[PDB]
């Protein structure tokens, strides 16, 4: 599913 | 200085009503400490998860440190006092924390000591990647997990018995 931080984050790492 | 420390129980921060907490009251507690935000897609499921752990595992020995920060799309804009009353509405009763940094120069010292612990390091870096990190901490202060923003809450539990 499409990363819902998007275009904030995307969900690369932790 | 916070380089040298080797437990979380070395460090203090000032709570959301502006009076310091040394931390080593902790000690003999499994912790979770986490960076908390009002205005993310994920607060709703984060602030009900930890009332509820807090709510069912507190006399089991645990304990959760929330820290504000609007480090991360400013979705942390209020006052101390505005979070705290919004942090109400989930009826929180664990320990909520003055809005600090977690990333940069100016980070808090426990959040800085955190981030390079052992257990504590982070994927792609060791910077806080956004809202809603989660740190594990021991009954010794010591970290042993950190879940990302995307891992709600309750995927802790699981986790919680090999440190009671």
């Amino acid at each position: 599913v499409p990363c819902p931080y998007l275009p904030l984050w995307n969900c690369a790492g932790k | 200085d916070w380089r040298a420390a080797r437990s979380m129980h070395e460090f203090s921060a000032k709570d959301i009503d502006g009076h310091m907490v040394n931390l080593d009251k902790y000690r003999g507690f499994v912790s979770i400490v986490t960076n908390v935000a009002s205005q993310c897609g994920k607060t709703e499921v984060n602030y009900t998860q930890l009332v509820d752990l807090h709510a069912r595992y507190a006399e089991r020995g645990l304990r959760i440190l929330a820290f504000p920060s609007n480090q991360f799309g400013k979705q942390e804009p209020g006052s101390n006092e505005e979070i705290k009353e919004f942090a109400a509405g989930y009826n929180v009763k664990f320990d909520m924390f003055s809005k600090i940094e977690v990333n940069g120069d100016d980070a808090h010292p426990l959040w800085k000591w955190m981030k390079i612990q052992p257990k504590g390091k982070g994927i792609l870096g060791n910077a806080i990647k956004w809202n809603f990190t989660k740190f594990l901490i021991d009954k010794n202060g010591v970290v042993v997990k950190r879940y990302g923003p995307m891992e709600e809450p309750l995927v802790i539990e699981k986790d919680l018995p090999h440190y009671f």
